[PDB]
This record gives structure tokens, C-alpha cells and sequence, in this order.
């Protein structure tokens, strides 16, 4: 039951610098190890196979080495287009029961950037629908990690919210996140204050954005 | 052990029970030895379409290096040998005797060319069940070896000279069998499966398919040094044990080389109504029984009392 | 080198079966082996199985053994993937991929495992939910409180199925500063997402903002203007 | 004895049935003893036959006892008798290849002729008979003619060849052009 594992779940590299990706196996695989690059919404791209042979159209800054249960993917000088998710694949066994690593996300590392927090009360049209959705937007920040806490009438919430995050911005390298709190027209029209408490590395202290229902 | 018996015994290498014995024995030495990554065998038990039995199995990289095998008498029988130096399977043998076991036979699966086998003592010998039937295989036995060297690099080497001299001996024996005023032409195979079209065999555990045209393109009775035959190592072949297909793993060694002695040929002549004064011969083979038969032609199993 | 064109998006109820195809063109079809690989939303790649086109033999992943079948019609250079007894966890994008093996037609076969040629992929959504367009609610400009120069505004696309939906602003005239978040699956079984953009507060009152929502499945096409108040 | 008819360019199959459900040695030859097809163990051989790359069999049935001689892309010269020698037997059979052609280019006008010519191997007199889509019938030896074509003749014609009491069908498409007054 050959299992592959990529060391850094996420590699934050500064543009122009080198990046090294790790992939190990729970069992020996000789040199039947390939690497793949995948941009969002695209089919994977084969970079290396046979552990070290660069596949057609793959620039020379990409190189692969290793054998057995420890492999490495070295990108010499990261280019704007080199930022993506990378996967390894062992195709050693027979019968064929090939497997994939869980992937390593290669992300652009930049300076810390606090988010711009905006809260949105539910629209009157939605309130009509018999359900109110409260939206909180944390705009252009870095790093990607961020905590969000809803508080209704100083009451911590949980179970009724769902966060979504965009891909790293290709121009400024920032991320944006959207947290959504849902409730039926009832519950909503039963409370006064609705707050979106945010926590980030770029923020000296938690920034809270709230509105009073009405 | 040997015991010269004084009496007239009758032989027939085209109906020699021992051959089928060897045939099934070898097929077994193979099956436990050379294992495919997958084999496909037909199966059209009437019904509508045809079901295909497919096996996917361990595919360890190994080579076939069988130890010579001696066949002794099976419970209830005895082995008779035709001591005559030049005897062609079919016919009576005057100089016959009882033996304990056969001489050591180096089992070799291959086509067109018989390797590492016994050599004819006197002149060259050519056997068949019916030289008249152009569809019957002609088993040629040499009195002199000829080394064939092959490499996993893509070729097999053979003395342009030795091979030449050996062909002269063959056409000599041939025109003799058909017509003195006849001309013997040696052309390449007429076609069919890859294994049959080319001199096929297994070296260092790999399957070779070597183009033998250069060896069969000559006419007789009507610089220069080595002959290089282009080979090819395949992973997908046609099985010889039975109608089937097999796939093997790619080579792991960069230095595969084998040396063998060509000691016999499997020919087939293009009969038809050519109505000329020339016969055309081509490399044949496929039925491994002819291979076994080329070594067993001098024995027979006999129910003893 | 061959081109892998996959069949269109599939929508099925749990328990159903699907048959996705992949058209190969550009080279000798039987000289390649094909593999199917799937990826659930937000997850990695999962190898499903591979077929040796030449031999017409195929091998599958263990957890998949049983309800999966990969085939190929050497006449139409097409590879097929069939999945029986569909499950909700089977929802994922199914990738068809191939690699050159040598001259199989000549008995050469390297039995390559890596994958060089890939297809665009086929989305296959397995769910109990029924098709339906989204509702579109405005995320009115924060020109109520927040004190600054740039304002945030957008649209909330709620309760739709199945993916995907596409969102533009001003018929595509507005793109700068736009964040159309990935969709989330609500416990109701229907998707939801918001599309936003930060714009010069001064632009409000004079510049009209319109988010265009397009949902191919339900054939829904909506436009919602977002006013200050 | 047995007679088999084949269409030109088509693929005819000539069977051979052993006695047991085993895979024994067999081979086909022509009237002049030329090796066409045959087997050597589990492998297939082909002979000096002028039908070399157009000849084949079905090894899938060998284990069944059937070793058919399948000749494709039929030519008329392939017409001749073929023998299947197996387990010391001789299942002989005569082959007859036919070809039928409309001397003219389908797109014809009302009032114009249609001439169908049949291709038959020397020494063989077949009876031809085609049926126009409307029912117009024509019978003949080597050539068949309809002196004046009607609009209702547009469509698929069906032709039948009679030789040695056997027959084969030919679907020839034709197009007669309509016009206005
Ligand atoms: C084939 O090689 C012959 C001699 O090779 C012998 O076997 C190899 C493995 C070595 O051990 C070597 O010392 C032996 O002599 C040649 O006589 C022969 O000419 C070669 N084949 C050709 C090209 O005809
Ligand atoms: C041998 O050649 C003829 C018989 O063999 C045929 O040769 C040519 C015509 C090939 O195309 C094929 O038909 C046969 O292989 C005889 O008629 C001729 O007399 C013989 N001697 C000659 C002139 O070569
Ligand atoms: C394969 O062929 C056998 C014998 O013809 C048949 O019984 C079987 O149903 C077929 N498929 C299977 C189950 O392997
Ligand atoms: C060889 O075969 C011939 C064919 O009949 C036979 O006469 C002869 O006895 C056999 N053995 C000898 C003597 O070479
Ligand atoms: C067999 O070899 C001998 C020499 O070993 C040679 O004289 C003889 O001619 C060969 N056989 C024939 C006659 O073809
Ligand atoms: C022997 O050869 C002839 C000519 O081919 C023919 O009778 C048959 O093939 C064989 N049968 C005999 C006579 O043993
Ligand atoms: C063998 O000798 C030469 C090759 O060295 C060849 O051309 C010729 O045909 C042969 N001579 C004979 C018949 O012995
Ligand atoms: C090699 O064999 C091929 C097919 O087997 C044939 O077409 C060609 O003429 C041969 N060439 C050589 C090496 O003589
Ligand atoms: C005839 O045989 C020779 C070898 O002696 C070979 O090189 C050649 O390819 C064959 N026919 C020709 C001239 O192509
Ligand atoms: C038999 O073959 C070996 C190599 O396989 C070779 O060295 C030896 O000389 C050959 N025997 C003869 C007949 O000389
Ligand atoms: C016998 O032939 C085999 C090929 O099957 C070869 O590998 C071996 O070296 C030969 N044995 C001798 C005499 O060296
Ligand atoms: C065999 O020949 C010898 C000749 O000395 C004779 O004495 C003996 O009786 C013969 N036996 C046979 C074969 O009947
Ligand atoms: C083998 O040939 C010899 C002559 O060399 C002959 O006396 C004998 O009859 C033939 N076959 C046998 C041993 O019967
Ligand atoms: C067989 O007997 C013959 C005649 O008695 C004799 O010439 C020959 O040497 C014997 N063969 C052997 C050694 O077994």
C-alpha cells in the first residue's frame, strides 16, 4: 500500500529565489517517480519522470533527483508562472496501483499585509425570501492565514458560517477571504448587533466590523 | 549404460511419443521460469463473442539458463537407440541397442535456427515426413557448428565465410534429395507471425527477433568478413506454448550478450507448380516439437516386459 | 503528440452510473496507454486505473475495484471511464491522461507509468439535489459607516446547483479589483458564493455597478445593479 | 465439394473444421499447390501466395478445431479452388469473385441509359439480374442496359448474380436528376 507524502504542505518562496520540494515514500520505489505542476482550473502538467528526466517543454531551472523513498524537486529561480501546486507520483508496483502525494502548494512570499474588513447586512430582497445572509469581507491581505469570529449581541457564533478564499492574487500576491453567516428571517430579527471580528498578523489588534440590525 | 542388441528395429521420429513428452516438459520449465507481466489466451467456447482469459502477475527479471535434461525409461518401458551414424528418423534400424537414458539435451526454444544441439557425425543431414509435401518442415542437421553472436544492442554476428560454406553443404544435400540438375535458391520467410518471420529466441531472459534475410538470399549450382543481422528485443510476443500473447518488462541490463552454435536449420520449400529446375527454400519453424524432434530422432520408447 | 478531448460535464443522482469519454487524436492510438485520474474539489489527485490500449487490458485502484471499468474503442480512438453505484463522494473532476509506450504494434512496450498528455477534464457532480438557478442579492456599498476613499460592494449568489456559475461586472467592462470567491456547498445541498469589488467611493452615485450572473445548467442569466442605499 | 461466391474488394471467409476441439496442424493451398496460409505450432505462417498480405485466419478458433482462411479486399484473380489440409484430410472449395459496375456516373438525366458491367473470372457464366427502386427489371450475361432512365429509378439498385446455383447481392446507388417545366 505505497503511500507518498510531500513535506511542505505550503512553500512560501520569494520571487526569483530557489525552492525545494520534498516527497518521500512509505516503501522503496527505485526511480519510478514523477512530478506534476498544476495551476488552478487546469489539467496537471508533467515536469519530471524517471525521477530526474525533464519532460519536453520543461525549462532547465526545474530539476529532479533522488531514488528509493526520498525525492526532491528543485526549481532554481522561481518565475511568476512557476507558482502552483506540485504533486509526486510513484509508478513502481505491478500490478499497477500507482499513487499520488497530497501535493505541495508553492506560494509567493511577500511582506505582511493587513486586510480591509467590510461587513454586509442582508439585503431587503433576501429578507423577503425568508432568510438573511450576513457577509464579511477581508480584502487584500498576506499571509493567507486568518481567523474570523462572528459575534451577535456579543455572542460568539459557530456552526452557521462558511469561509471561502480566493487564489493568490497574480498582481499584488494578496489574498481575500469571505465569511458568510446565515440565519432565517426569524433569528435575525431577534438580535441587535452583528459583528465580524478579524485577527491577522498585520493587525496590531483584532478589528471588528459591525452593524445594528435596523 | 548401453547394450548392443542384434536385431531389426523400426523407428519413426514423426510419431515419437518421447517428443510430446519433452514438449510438455519444456512448456513447464518455461512457465515456472519465464513469467509475463500479463498473458492473454483466447477462449471462444461457442457462445456469441469470444472471452479472453487474462492474467496479470509478478514479473521478476530473470534469464532462462536450463540445465541439460536426460530422459530415462518411464516405468514399464525401455529406451532403444539407432546407433547408425546417419539415420533419417523414418525407416528400419539395423544397428540398434538398449540405453539407460538419453544423451544430455540442451532444451532451446527458437525458430529457423537450432542452437546448441547435436551435430551430425558424417555428412550433413536433412529430414522430413515427406519432402514431396512442400508444406512439411525440413529438419537440417549440420556436421559443423557456426557461431552466432548476439547483443541486446540490436544485432547478431556471423561469419560470412562459415555460413557460406554451410549453405553449400545444404544445397548439396538438397539438390540430391530432389534434382541433380536443380538449382537451390534460399529466400527469406514468406510471412506470418514475427516469431516465425525472424530468427527468434531468448537471450539473457529477453526475447530477440532478428532479421535473417541476409542469411537466406542465395542461389546455388547455376571487405567480406562478418554478417550483421539487425535484431529487436520485444516486450509483447506471441506465445509458443499455445495460441496466446504475453508481455514482459523492459530490459534492466545494458550489456546483454549471448553466443550460440548454429547446429541445425528448420526449412520449408515453396512447392507449387514452379515447373522449373530449381527449388526455393525458406527458414521455417514455430512448432517446437520439430526442435525436440531434431535431437530425439534417434530414440524410441518401448514397452518392456 | 496526441490531444485529449473529454466529454461534457455530468450531473447524476447517488446510485446512478456514469460513462465519460476521451477522444485521442494526433498519433497512433494503440501506441499509448491511458489512465484516468480524479480530483475532488479542493483536494489532490487520485489515480483510478490504467489501460494498455494495445492489449486491451486494464488495471484499477483497490478501493475502486469493482465499480469501475475503463475501455477503449480502437476504431474511434476513444477511451471510456465507467463508474457504477455513484456516491456523493464521487463528485470530482475526472481527468483522462496518456503516455507514449513505444511501437506496441511492433511489440515494443516500455509500460510507462507517468502521464504526459492530459485532457481538459470532466466535472461529474453526484448529488440528491435538483438543478436550479441562483438567487442574486446585492452587497450594497459600505458608504454607511467605513471612513475612507475606496468602497466595497458586490453580489451574493445563493442556493444554486450544480456548479459552475460565471460572474462578470458591467458586462465585462469592469474587472479591476474584482474578487469572485470560490463556491461553498451549504448543508442544503446547494452552492453559494459572493463576487465583490472595491471601487472609488467618489464613483458612487454616478457610476452604476452591475454584476452579471450566468448559470449554464438552469439556463439562468441574471443582472443585478448594486445601489449605494 | 463446395462453391463460395465473394464480392470484389469484400472479405470472404473459408472455413475448415477438424474432428476434435484441438489445435492441430493445418494449411491452405491453391489449385497449383501454392502455400497460402498454415500454422506452425501456435504461430501463423504465410506463403509465396499472391494473396500474402491480404490473407489471414482466426487463431481464436484453433483451440476449437476451426482454421478459416479469411481473404480480404477481394480481387477477381483470387478466384480458384483452395484446399485445407488438416489431420490428413482435404476440404476443397472453389472461389468465385464478382464485380458489378455502372459504366456511367450516377448523376444521370431522365431519358439517359444505365449500363452495369459484371466482372467474372475466366470460365464462369453467371446470370445477372438487377432491380431498380421502382421495380424495373433487367437480366443479362456480362452486361446489363436500361436504355432510358426514369426519375423513379433514382435510388439504390439491387443486383443478384447466379453461378453454380449460388448467388450474391450488389447494392448500387444511382441518381437520376429531376427538372422543372
Ligand atoms: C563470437 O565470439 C567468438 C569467440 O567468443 C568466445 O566467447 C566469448 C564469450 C569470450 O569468452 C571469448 O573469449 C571466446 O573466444 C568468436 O570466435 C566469433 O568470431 C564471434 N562471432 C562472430 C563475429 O563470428
Ligand atoms: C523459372 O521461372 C518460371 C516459374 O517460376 C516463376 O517465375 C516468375 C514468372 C515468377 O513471377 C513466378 O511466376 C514464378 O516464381 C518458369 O516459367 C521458368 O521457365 C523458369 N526459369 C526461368 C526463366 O527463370
Ligand atoms: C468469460 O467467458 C466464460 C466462458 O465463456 C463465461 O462463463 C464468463 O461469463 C465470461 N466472463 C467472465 C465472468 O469472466
Ligand atoms: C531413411 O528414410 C528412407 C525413406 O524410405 C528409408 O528407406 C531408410 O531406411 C531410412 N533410413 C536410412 C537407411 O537412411
Ligand atoms: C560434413 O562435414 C564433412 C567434414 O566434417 C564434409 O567433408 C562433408 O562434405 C559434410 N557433409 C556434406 C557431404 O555435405
Ligand atoms: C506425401 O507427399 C505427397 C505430395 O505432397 C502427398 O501424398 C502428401 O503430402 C504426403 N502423403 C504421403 C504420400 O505420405
Ligand atoms: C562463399 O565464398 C564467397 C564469400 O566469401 C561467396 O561469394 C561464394 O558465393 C561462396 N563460394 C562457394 C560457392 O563456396
Ligand atoms: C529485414 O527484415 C524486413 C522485414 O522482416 C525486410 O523487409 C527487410 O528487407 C530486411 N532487411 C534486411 C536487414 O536485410
Ligand atoms: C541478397 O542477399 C544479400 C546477402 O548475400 C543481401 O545483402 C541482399 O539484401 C539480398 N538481396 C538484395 C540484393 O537486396
Ligand atoms: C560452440 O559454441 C561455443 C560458444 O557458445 C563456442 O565457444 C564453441 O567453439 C562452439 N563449438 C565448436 C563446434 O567449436
Ligand atoms: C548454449 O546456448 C545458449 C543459448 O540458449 C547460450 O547462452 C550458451 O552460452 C550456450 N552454451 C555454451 C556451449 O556456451
Ligand atoms: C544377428 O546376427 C548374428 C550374426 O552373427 C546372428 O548370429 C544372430 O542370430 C542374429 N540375430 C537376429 C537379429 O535374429
Ligand atoms: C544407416 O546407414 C548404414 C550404412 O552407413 C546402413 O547399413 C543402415 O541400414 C542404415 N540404418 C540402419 C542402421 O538401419
Ligand atoms: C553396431 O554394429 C555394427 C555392425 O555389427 C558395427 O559396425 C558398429 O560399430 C556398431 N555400433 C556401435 C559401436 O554400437
Amino acid at each position: 500500500d505505497i503511500v507518498m507524502t510531500q513535506s511542505p504542505a505550503t512553500l512560501s518562496v520569494s520571487p526569483g529565489e530557489r525552492a525545494t520540494l520534498s516527497c518521500r515514500a512509505s516503501e522503496s520505489v527505485s526511480s519510478d517517480l514523477a512530478w506534476y505542476q498544476q495551476k488552478p482550473g487546469q489539467a496537471p502538467r508533467l515536469l519530471i519522470y524517471g525521477a530526474s528526466t525533464r519532460a519536453t517543454g520543461v525549462p532547465a531551472r526545474f530539476s529532479g533527483s533522488g531514488s528509493g523513498a526520498e525525492f526532491t524537486l528543485t526549481i532554481s529561480s522561481l518565475q511568476s508562472e512557476d507558482f502552483a501546486v506540485y504533486y509526486c507520483q510513484q509508478y513502481n508496483n505491478w500490478p499497477p496501483r500507482y499513487t499520488f502525494g497530497q501535493g505541495t502548494r508553492l506560494e509567493i512570499k511577500r511582506t505582511v499585509a493587513a486586510p480591509s474588513v467590510f461587513i454586509f447586512p442582508p439585503s431587503d430582497e433576501q429578507l423577503k425570501s425568508g432568510t438573511a445572509s450576513v457577509v464579511c469581507l477581508l480584502n487584500n491581505f498576506y499571509p493567507r492565514e486568518a481567523k474570523v469570529q462572528w459575534k451577535v449581541d456579543n455572542a460568539l457564533q459557530s456552526g452557521n458560517s462558511q469561509e471561502s478564499v480566493t487564489e493568490q492574487d497574480s498582481k499584488d500576491s494578496t489574498y481575500s477571504l469571505s465569511s458568510t453567516l446565515t440565519l432565517s428571517k426569524a433569528d435575525y430579527e431577534k438580535h441587535k448587533v452583528y459583528a465580524c471580528e478579524v485577527t491577522h498578523q498585520g493587525l496590531s489588534s483584532p478589528v471588528t466590523k459591525s452593524f445594528n440590525r435596523g | 549404460e548401453v547394450v548392443l542388441v542384434n536385431v531389426t528395429e523400426n523407428f519413426n521420429m514423426w510419431k515419437n511419443d518421447m517428443v510430446e513428452q519433452m514438449h510438455e516438459d519444456i512448456i513447464s520449465l518455461w512457465d515456472q521460469s519465464l513469467k509475463p507481466c500479463v498473458k492473454l489466451t483466447p477462449l471462444c467456447v461457442g457462445a456469441g463473442s469470444c472471452n479472453t482469459s487474462v492474467i496479470t502477475q509478478a514479473c521478476p527479471k530473470v534469464s532462462f539458463e536450463p540445465i541439460p535434461i536426460h530422459y530415462c525409461a518411464p516405468a514399464g518401458f525401455a529406451i532403444l537407440k539407432c546407433n547408425n551414424k546417419t539415420f533419417n528418423g523414418t525407416g528400419p534400424c539395423t544397428n540398434v541397442s538398449t540405453v539407460q537414458c538419453t544423451h544430455g539435451i540442451r532444451p532451446v526454444v527458437s525458430t529457423q535456427l537450432l542452437l546448441n544441439g547435436s551435430l551430425a557425425e558424417e555428412e550433413v543431414v536433412i529430414r522430413s515426413v515427406n519432402f514431396t509435401d512442400n508444406a512439411k518442415t525440413i529438419i537440417v542437421q549440420l556436421n559443423t557448428s557456426v557461431e552466432i553472436n548476439c547483443t541486446g544492442a540490436g544485432h547478431c554476428n556471423i561469419s560470412r565465410a562459415k555460413w557460406n560454406n554451410t549453405l553449400k553443404q545444404i544445397a548439396s544435400k538438397l539438390r540430391e534429395q530432389f534434382g541433380n540438375n536443380k538449382t537451390i535458391i534460399f529466400k527469406q520467410s514468406s510471412g506470418g507471425d514475427p516469431e516465425i518471420v525472424t530468427h527468434s529466441f531468448n537471450c539473457g531472459g529477453e526475447f530477440f527477433y532478428c532479421n535473417s534475410t541476409q542469411l537466406f538470399n542465395s542461389t546455388w549450382f547455376n571487405g567480406s568478413d562478418t554478417i550483421t543481422l539487425p535484431c529487436r528485443i520485444k516486450q509483447i510476443i506471441n506465445m509458443w506454448q499455445k495460441v496466446g500473447k504475453a508481455m514482459y518488462a523492459p530490459p534492466i541490463s545494458g550489456q546483454i550478450r549471448c553466443s550460440s552454435n548454429i547446429t541445425g536449420l528448420l526449412l520449408t520449400r515453396d512447392g507449387g507448380n514452379s515447373n522449373n529446375e530449381s527449388e526455393i527454400f525458406r527458414p521455417g519453424g514455430g512448432d517446437m516439437r520439430d526442435n525436440w524432434r531434431s535431437e530425439l530422432y534417434k530414440y524410441k520408447v518401448v514397452k518392456i516386459e | 503528440e496526441v490531444q485529449l478531448v473529454e466529454s461534457g460535464a455530468e450531473v447524476k443522482k447517488p446510485g446512478s452510473s456514469v460513462k465519460v469519454s476521451c477522444k485521442a487524436s494526433g498519433d497512433t492510438f494503440i501506441r499509448y496507454s491511458f489512465t484516468w485520474v480524479r480530483q475532488a474539489p479542493g483536494q489532490g489527485l487520485e489515480w483510478m486505473g490504467r489501460i494498455i490500449t494495445i492489449l486491451d487490458v486494464a488495471h484499477y485502484a483497490p478501493h475502486l475495484q469493482g465499480r469501475v471499468t475503463i475501455t477503449a474503442d480502437k476504431s474511434t480512438s476513444t477511451v471510456y471511464l465507467e463508474l457504477r453505484n455513484l456516491r456523493s463522494d464521487d463528485t470530482a473532476v475526472y481527468f483522462c491522461a496518456g503516455v507514449y509506450e513505444g511501437e506496441a504494434d511492433e511489440g515494443e512496450y516500455d509500460n510507462n507509468g507517468f502521464l504526459k498528455h492530459w485532457g481538459q477534464g470532466t466535472l461529474v457532480t453526484v448529488s440528491s439535489a435538483s438543478t436550479k438557478g441562483p438567487s442574486v442579492f446585492p452587497l450594497a456599498p459600505s458608504s454607511k459607516s467605513t471612513s475612507g476613499g475606496t468602497a466595497a460592494l458586490g453580489c451574493l449568489v445563493k442556493d444554486y446547483f450544480p456548479e459552475p456559475v460565471t460572474v462578470s461586472w458591467n458586462s465585462g467592462a469592469l474587472t479591476s479589483g474584482v474578487h469572485t470567491f470560490p463556491a461553498v456547498l451549504q448543508s442544503s445541498g446547494l452552492y453559494s458564493l459572493s463576487s465583490v469589488v472595491t471601487v472609488p467611493s467618489s464613483s458612487l452615485g454616478t457610476q452604476t455597478y452591475i454584476c452579471n450572473v450566468n448559470h449554464k445548467p438552469s439556463n439562468t442569466k441574471v443582472d443585478k445593479k448594486v445601489e449605494p442605499k | 465439394k463446395k462453391v463460395v461466391l465473394g464480392k470484389k474488394g469484400d472479405t470472404v471467409e473459408l472455413t475448415c473444421t477438424a474432428s476434435q476441439k484441438k489445435s492441430i496442424q493445418f494449411h491452405w493451398k491453391n489449385s497449383n499447390q501454392i502455400k497460402i496460409l498454415g500454422n506452425q505450432g501456435s504461430f501463423l505462417t504465410k506463403g509465396p501466395s499472391k494473396l500474402n498480405d491480404r490473407a489471414d485466419s482466426r487463431r481464436s478458433l484453433w483451440d476449437q478445431g476451426n482454421f478459416p482462411l479469411i481473404i480480404k479486399n477481394l480481387k477477381i484473380e483470387d478466384s480458384d479452388t483452395y484446399i485445407c489440409e488438416v489431420e490428413d484430410q482435404k476440404e476443397e472449395v472453389q472461389l468465385l469473385v464478382f464485380g458489378l459496375t455502372a459504366n456511367s456516373d450516377t448523376h444521370l438525366l431522365q431519358g439517359q441509359s444505365l449500363t452495369l458491367t459484371l466482372e467474372s473470372p475466366p470460365g464462369s457464366s453467371p446470370s445477372v439480374q438487377c432491380r431498380s427502386p421502382r421495380g424495373k427489371n433487367i437480366q443479362g450475361g456480362k452486361t446489363l442496359s436500361v436504355s432510358q432512365l426514369e426519375l423513379q429509378d433514382s435510388g439504390t439498385w439491387t443486383c443478384t448474380v447466379l453461378q453454380n446455383q449460388k448467388k450474391v447481392e450488389f447494392k448500387i446507388d444511382i441518381v437520376v436528376l429531376a427538372f422543372q417545366k
